[PDB]
């Protein structure tokens, strides 16, 4: 179907307890399919998903080796971030980075990301045209500059329609048996009294992949918003993901609701009532 | 300074002996590299330092060992080699983010031999212009010859009226091994210095070829009938002639 | 890993012509590129690199670098090459180890002869005597084409070199040299660089 | 495949 | 600069008092990344827990999945204990089989 590839990295400054926390993760959608963790015993890019366990020896000693140089960059960047924001060398502090692409159904380039932050905040971000910067402020500013006289822009735009791409697409192949189907929401409503006049109403969607699902409550029809709970989409750990959302309702009217559920793996959106 | 440094240049070595490799760089570079290159091949990776530690050792034999004094100076310590350790040793410089890049030094060139015993300075001789090569062209063509030298490198240069000179001059690029027979044989080197027929003719003119000469220092000690074979010049001369 | 190669280990053009100088790398990601040349002598010097954007790289020496995507090739090039471009070159990559700390990897390398240009060509021999001793002499072989193969020592007393280029700037007078000699009793050079001897 | 970020300082 | 984590605590499947299953406790939403979880079966600590790898949302706020194998009874209780920098003490969040 329609795909992302996505790596996440988070360097935390530990002064005085040794050198930065570095944890790198990359997804295809939302498997996980690598991990490093400059904690652990290994030292090496480690396998999250059966199918880059396909991979031989050279893939494993190439993307640790190149992980390990990211987590030697962000560290110096944590460094120079000190410098730009003229903060004391004591405190702890934090550098995400986040980058990948996006591909069409048939594996064709859409779209490419790469972006900072610095505690918390946007610190720089490759614009969608792939040749320029926004930087959040003054700090990133220096950094852009810095990026634009070598040509940074150029050998990440590369990066995310050459390598990223044809790496999407053949873990893509490789996976197909598991990344590239779908599993619809299996549906169900729950009835819970409250009080003598009041009860509950809990739509649930369980066991869907990908993620991206919604829930909606509809009195006689219309969206309602009143006297409703919705839940933040959550994984079961299985790879497939967990919602639900609630509505208050009188006794004797529970028949004047309805719930209606929307995912890529349903052909029609779906209506529960009780 | 965009430059790397090596000393020495040159290093001649029995299998007892224990000599330095030293290797220096003024850039800010927190990474540096050694190499090692046999002839016919690319430079091989022995050493990577980062932060003046060790990032990476090539299963380096332990008759190298390296060592990093600080972020400018990186060293190499030879201890008990072979022969067959003869070869260039590149030291090497880059930076650790920007622009990726690797800045070369000259390199030592070691010569590492069964015994001193095998070390020999050059005879050197000057060959005046042939008198049919005036005849014929009105050029004079001087040849200086270099025979019986071990190691083998040498650096020759011509020197007229106390001068320097390096027009006209062509110098066979690699020294020629004497007797292929002998896998320790001596070695021989020529040049030419090409001038007019008239400056070989006015015998005012005074054509020197030298040779530097590398071999023991007064750091090796010799205990031999002959003399003790030292980095040296050794040259000949000779006038220009009326006819 | 990273390999690179080089499918030519040697290529000769004559000179004035132009060269081509074939790189080939293999890795899952888009190294640093580079280009080296070393002299017999001496350690290595960069030409031009490629870090970098734009396909086409300008060098040092009039060299200039392709970038090419779909083949991952990084060919050397040169519109008109000098004599004195005779040399070993290398193409390399850039990349993280498996320590994460970056290194070069090396191609094979690339042997290149050039046949210099030597004009009017006027070849002879000549013998030339010791100015300190008597019987002591060389045979100078001169002025010959760059055609001309120079062959082995043959007979063990008999020790010739190879070729030699002298490029006489403010005269445009370029020659060619080899010497021979031995201490052989006090053989002729008439025969001594072999053309049927008598 | 991760890239190459030795360019990536700040 | 700071925020405060969202808590989920909620089984893998349908919770039945027989069966083996996972309990999950699911953190997200949080800045900076440093926190503290443990699961309790009647207010003690369990030991086998797990946790996902450390990742984060569009945000840049980040979750983290912990769980353990379990088997539910109609007697015992759930709960995570949650500590973040953001909180003035340690969160309880009791399992509900419903939630
Ligand atoms: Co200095
Ligand atoms: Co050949
Ligand atoms: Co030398």
């Amino acid at each position: 179907g329609s795909h992302s590839m996505r790596y996440f990295s988070t360097s935390v400054s530990r002064p005085g307890r040794g050198e930065p926390r570095f944890i790198a993760v990359g997804y295809v959608d939302d498997t996980q399919f690598v991990r490093f963790d400059s904690d652990a015993a290994s030292q090496r890019m480690e396998p999250r998903a059966p199918w880059i366990e396909q991979e031989g020896p050279e893939y494993w000693d190439e993307e640790t080796g190149k992980v390990k140089a990211h987590s030697q960059t962000d560290r110096e960047n944590l460094r120079i971030a000190l410098r730009y924001y003229n903060q004391s060398e004591a405190g702890s502090h934090t550098l995400q980075m986040m980058f990948g692409c996006d591909v069409g159904s048939d594996g064709r380039f859409l779209r490419g990301y790469h972006q900072y932050a610095y505690d918390g905040k946007d610190y720089i971000a490759l614009k969608e045209d792939l040749r320029s910067w926004t930087a959040a402020d003054m700090a990133a500013q220096i950094t852009k500059r810095k990026w634009e006289a070598a040509h940074v822009a150029e050998q990440q735009r590369a990066y995310l329609e050459g390598t990223c791409v044809d790496g999407l697409r053949r873990y893509l192949e490789n996976g197909k048996e598991t990344l590239q189907r779908t599993d619809p929401p299996k549906t169900h409503m729950t009835h819970h009294p409250i009080s003598d006049h009041e009860a509950t109403l809990r739509c649930w969607a369980l066991g869907f992949y990908p993620a991206e699902i919604t829930l909606t409550w509809q009195r006689d029809g219309e969206d309602q918003t009143q006297d409703t709970e919705l839940v933040e989409t959550r994984p079961a750990g299985d790879g497939t993901f967990q919602k639900w959302a609630a509505v208050v309702v009188p006794s004797g009217e529970e028949q004047r609701y309805t719930c209606h559920v929307q995912h890529e793996g349903l052909p029609k959106p779906l209506t529960l009532r009780w | 300074d965009t430059e790397v440094t090596q000393t020495p240049k040159h290093l001649v070595m029995g299998m007892t002996n224990k000599k330095s490799l030293k290797c220096e760089q003024h850039m800010g570079h927190r990474a540096m590299y050694w190499y090692k290159q046999k002839a016919k091949k690319p430079p091989e990776l022995m050493f990577v330092y980062s932060y003046e530690k060790l990032s990476i050792n090539e299963s380096v034999p332990s008759r190298f060992s390296p060592e990093c004094p600080n972020s400018s100076l990186l060293n190499l310590h030879l201890h008990a080699l072979q022969p067959e350790d003869s070869a260039l040793y590149l030291c090497a410089s880059s930076p650790t983010s920007g622009i990726y890049e690797q800045y070369f030094g000259p390199g030592t060139r070691l010569t590492v031999t069964e015994d001193l015993k095998n070390v020999f300075p050059p005879e050197v001789a000057v060959f005046e212009p042939s008198e049919a090569e005036i005849s014929h062209t009105q050029k004079a063509t001087l040849v200086c010859l270099a025979t019986g030298f071990y190691p083998d490198h040498v650096e020759l240069s011509w020197w007229v009226n106390g001068k320097e000179v390096h027009s006209g001059v062509c110098t066979d690029p690699q020294p020629l091994k004497e007797q292929p027979a002998l896998n320790d044989s001596r070695y021989a080197l020529s040049s030419r210095l090409r001038v007019s027929a008239t400056f070989w003719q006015n015998p005012r003119n005074h054509f020197r070829c030298q040779v530097q000469f590398y071999g023991l220092s007064e750091n090796d000690e010799w205990t031999q009938d002959r003399a003790k074979p030292v980095t040296q010049i050794v040259s000949a001369e000779a006038w220009g002639r009326a006819d | 890993a990273q390999s690179v190669t080089q499918p030519d280990i040697h290529i000769t053009v004559s000179e004035g012509a132009s060269l081509e100088l074939r790189c080939n790398y293999s890795y899952g990601a888009t190294p640093y590129l580079f280009w080296y040349v070393q002299s017999p002598g001496q350690g290595l010097q960069l030409l031009l690199k490629y870090f970098s954007g734009d396909t086409l790289v300008q060098g040092i020496k009039g060299f200039e670098a392709e970038f090419k995507r779909s083949q991952s090739s990084f060919n050397l090039r040169k519109p008109s090459v000098h004599w004195s471009d005779a040399a070993e070159y290398f193409c390399a990559v850039g990349a993280p180890s498996g320590a994460g700390s970056y290194q070069l990897t090396f191609g094979k390398g690339t042997k290149l002869s050039v046949i210099p240009n030597i004009q009017n060509p006027d070849p002879a021999v000549y013998q030339l005597r010791d100015s300190k001793s008597s019987d002591k002499s060389v045979c100078l072989f001169t002025d010959f084409d760059s055609q001309t193969n120079v062959s082995q020592s043959k007979d063990s007393d008999v020790y010739i070199t190879d070729k030699c280029v002298l490029d006489m700037r403010s005269m445009d007078f370029k020659s060619n040299s080899a010497v021979a000699w031995s201490n052989k009793s006090d053989f002729a050079c008439a025969n001594a660089f072999n053309n049927s001897i008598i | 495949r991760f890239p190459l970020t030795f360019g990536w300082c700040f | 600069i700071q925020r405060t984590p969202k808590i989920q605590v909620y089984s893998r499947h349908p919770a039945e008092n027989g069966k083996s299953n996972f309990l999950n406790c699911y953190v997200s939403g949080f800045h900076p990344s440093d926190i503290e979880v443990d699961l309790l079966k009647n207010g003690e600590r369990i030991e086998k827990v797990e946790h996902s790898d450390l990742s984060f949302s569009k945000d840049w706020s980040f979750y983290l999945l912990y769980y353990t194998e379990f088997t539910p009874t109609e007697k015992d209780e759930y709960a995570c204990r949650v500590n973040h920098v953001t909180l003035s003490q340690p969160k309880i969040v009791k399992w509900d089989r419903d939630m």
